RNA sequence: CGCUGAAAGCAUCUAAGCGGGAAGCGAGCCUUGAGAUGAGUUCUCCCUGAUACUUUAAGUAUCCUAAAGGGUUGUCGUAG
RNA sequence: AUGUCGGCUCAUCACAUCCUGGGGCUGAAGUCGGUCCCAAGGGUAUGGCUGUUCGCCAUUUAAAGUGGUACGCGAGCUGG
RNA sequence: CGCCAGCUAAGGUCCCAAAUUACUACUAAGUGGGAAACGAUGUGGGAAGGCUCAGACAGAGUCGGCCUGCGCGGAAGAUG
């Protein structure tokens, strides 16, 4: 079954450190 | 089929007795002189060239007006090609005038378009603006996705995008003849015709009729 | 190349390279693709000569 | 192959004209004419026409056989002829001849007329009976399918363009 | 020491007239595409164009075996999406003859700009006759 | 008309028949007809 | 769905042959369209000078010519 | 470092066809249906609730097809 | 390692693409060049059998099994 994934880190551009 | 070359004067109506109003474009069909008659013999193709108006002499080249003092007409704005398919013969010189439309109840019109110029999906193709408000980011008139992703990982052809609208040969077909003015050398033809006042438009018998 | 040029010389002398190899060999004639072909070229009148002692062969 | 080997006699009065594979039979009601198979030898031994196989053809008695046939229509063609014979039921269905046309009325809101094609000639007995008459077999049997095509017989009360023959099964509809 | 090289100045291209009337396409096209290479020549040289300009009649004319004629699909492609044509021999032969004849030759053709040079020399005709009688064209039963 | 990969004889009077490379049974009784044999 | 019809004396729409038969298929309608290098066709218009030079060509150079027409510039457009 | 659900925008294809077209059988009288065959040209709901897809409901429609396309589409939007 | 020499292996020899002809069959399905149960007077071969000029089968053959070769249907997918 489909697994919901963590595919990006959770702050995103453009603040992504 | 044979059709005569009009300038679009502009629009107006036509009071009927009954109270109707009937929206006309009323066409200007300056007579109409037979410049060039092809033949299968010479051309492959029966037809013949047509030219309406006049020109400037000092506006015609040598080479238009050879072509025209080969006919013995006078020089018109242009040339126009009529397709024969019924065996009709004219001779060059031969007029065409409005009183061809005399019978035909319906009418087929071509001209050039208005052009918009460069215009974007929403008025070139109807397409659906996105949400103005509720977060939408400088996407309020944007076109949406073109395309699918890794398959087929192109843009197809023919896929609607903006780009120049209008200006552009359209025939509307079917248009009602109310009126055959010999004596002014007017149609008035019920409905819109394709493109402004002072455009050049073919008339023609409706071809589906 | 020498192998294709041989066989249309052959062939418009009426025999398959497949027949005229063969055929020169039962003649016992060791002349190379390379001259062959350089002789289909050059000297047609050779190859024709050739040829018939090909067919002889066969 | 049996129908084959049974050879066509040519009855006085009729005029075969053998062009090789081409046969233009002749007699008192017309002129039928018609090109064999490759594959048929087709011979005139005294007053009889013979059919038999060209030679390392494979179907050729097949072949052979549907000559035989084929000639053997055209010689009763142009001798006797045939006839099909169409009968109309249902109430206010009629047919008349009119010109060169079969007019049936067959409870279309339209007018049925059905043009008989050169060669075929049509009678109507009864306004509820046609006749379709000639030479060719195939012409007459064609176009009495197509007058019996405007309204086919149904199962019910077999009303329709019936074959004077034909035999129309009747059901009765479903109880309630 | 080297091999000979045809030259593309010097290289004698005769022309030939094939009636293509009653040929199977195939077996007729075959002989055309290696005669417009002139691999029928000692002096076949691949990449020089030594062959013969081949002038076929009758095209309309040319025969197929089996169910070929009515399933013998010929097909193209827009780039339109879903822009797929489909045309069967036997409308093919009513629409374009030519076509017939001449896609036969250009798929035994070599691809590229030689192979495409070869295919020019090919003149393909309907009818029976020919417009090119000032080049005196051989018959040639192939 | 009944299409089935196996098309067969219903009754004394279905006769099975090949028919433009169709194996068919044509039967006086309407339901009895069949094709895709 | 047939007609005629053998193989298979019958039967059989099929093997030879001849039909009917879909919003679908090719045309038909509208638009683009000869870069269709396979570059098409037709009509009309314009240019009928000198010389030298060479390893003589679809040659080069000089002089004289500068056409039909195309542009740039200008006033603009329901064209941009 | 191949952004992951749903929506929005924009689609494109398959046909195992939802509608419309053509057919055979029917336990097809008619009006309707059922079932199967042909057919992919065009067409093929808006709302209430929920982040929902779905679903249920309301009211439509000729019909509210089933699927594929990185469970199509975040360098196009949204971010529940 | 060099060679513009020759022979062969697998695989091949209509054209792309180097190289083949002759002969004997079979297949008609583009089978060859995807797919089974099963279905089917497709067609070729073989060895028997039953019934029949005291009349078979529907005035001469005819019917059904078996061993086999090759074919047919069964056979629907998404950019072409
Ligand atoms: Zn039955």
């Amino acid at each position: 079954r489909f697994r919901p994934p963590i595919r990006r880190p959770p702050i995103r551009p453009p603040f992504y450190p | 089929m044979i059709g005569l070359i009009g300038r679009k004067v502009g629009m107006t109506r036509v009071f009927t007795e009954d109270g109707v109003s009937i929206p006309v474009t009323v066409v200007e069909v300056e007579a109409n002189r037979v410049s060039q008659v092809k033949t299968l013999e010479t051309d492959g193709y029966a037809a013949i060239q047509v030219t309406a108006g006049a020109k400037k002499a000092n506006r015609v080249n040598k080479a238009e007006a050879g072509h025209f003092a080969k006919a013995g007409v006078e020089a018109g704005r242009g040339l126009w090609e009529f397709r024969l398919e019924n065996g009709e013969e004219f001779e060059v010189g031969s007029e065409l005038t409005v009183e061809l439309f005399n019978e035909t109840k319906k009418v087929d019109v071509t001209g050039t378009s208005k052009g918009k110029g460069f215009q974007g999906a929403v008025k070139r193709w109807n397409f659906r603006t996105q949400d103005m408000t509720h977060g939408n980011s400088l996407s309020h008139r944007a076109p949406g996705s073109i395309g699918q992703c890794q398959t087929p990982g192109r843009v197809f052809k023919g896929k609607k995008m903006a780009g120049h609208m209008g200006a552009e040969r359209v025939t509307t077909q079917n248009l009602e003849i109310v009126r055959v003015d010999a004596e002014r050398n007017l149609l008035l033809i019920k409905g819109a015709v394709p493109g402004a006042t002072g455009g050049n438009v073919i008339v023609k018998p409706a071809v589906k009729a | 190349l020498w192998i294709a040029r041989i066989n249309a010389a052959s062939r418009q002398n009426g025999l398959s390279y497949s027949r005229f190899i063969n055929g020169l060999k039962k003649a016992s004639i060791e002349i190379d693709r390379k001259i062959l072909a350089d002789i289909a070229v050059f000297d047609k009148a050779a190859f024709a000569v050739l040829v018939e002692k090909a067919k002889a062969a066969l | 192959s049996r129908v084959a080997k049974a050879p066509v006699a040519i009855p006085a009065g009729v005029e075969v004209k053998l062009n090789g594979q081409e046969i233009t039979v002749k007699g008192a009601k017309g002129e039928l004419t018609r090109v064999l198979n490759d594959a048929v030898v087709i011979a005139q031994e005294e007053n009889n026409l013979t059919f038999g196989p060209k030679e390392g053809v494979v179907n050729a008695w097949a072949q052979a056989g549907t000559a035989r046939a084929l000639v053997n229509n055209m010689v009763v063609g142009v001798t006797e002829g045939f006839t099909k014979k169409l009968t109309l039921k249902g109430v206010g269905y009629r047919a008349a001849i009119k010109g060169n046309a079969v007019g049936l009325t067959l409870g279309f809101s339209h007018p049925v007329e059905h043009e008989l094609p050169a060669g075929i000639k049509a009678e109507c007995p009864s306004q509820t009976e046609i006749v379709i008459t000639g030479a060719d077999k195939q012409l007459v049997g064609q176009v009495a399918a197509d007058i019996r095509s405007y309204r086919q017989p149904e199962p019910y009360k077999g009303k329709g363009v019936r074959y004077a023959d034909e035999n129309v099964r009747t059901k009765e509809a479903k109880k309630k | 020491m080297k091999t000979f090289v045809a030259k593309p100045e010097t290289v004698k291209r005769d022309w030939y007239v094939v009636d293509a009337e009653g040929k199977t396409l195939g077996r007729l096209a075959s002989e055309i595409a290696s005669r417009l290479r002139g691999k029928h020549k000692a002096e076949y040289t691949p990449h020089v164009d030594a062959g013969d300009y081949i002038i076929v009649i009758n095209a309309e004319k040319v025969a197929v075996t089996g169910n070929k004629a009515k399933d013998k699909v010929y097909y193209r492609h827009s780039e339109f999406p879903g822009g797929l044509k489909s045309i069967t021999f036997e409308k093919l032969i009513d629409r374009k003859p030519e076509m017939v004849l001449e896609l036969a030759v250009k798929g035994m053709l070599p691809r590229g700009p030689l192979g495409r040079a070869m295919y020019r020399k090919l003149k393909v005709y309907a009818g029976a006759e020919h417009n090119h009688v000032a080049q005196q064209p051989q018959v040639l039963d192939i | 008309m009944k299409v089935r990969a196996s098309v067969k004889k219903i009754c004394r009077n279905c006769k099975v028949i090949k028919r433009n490379g169709v194996v068919r049974v044509i039967c006086s009784e309407p339901k009895h007809k069949q094709r895709q044999g």
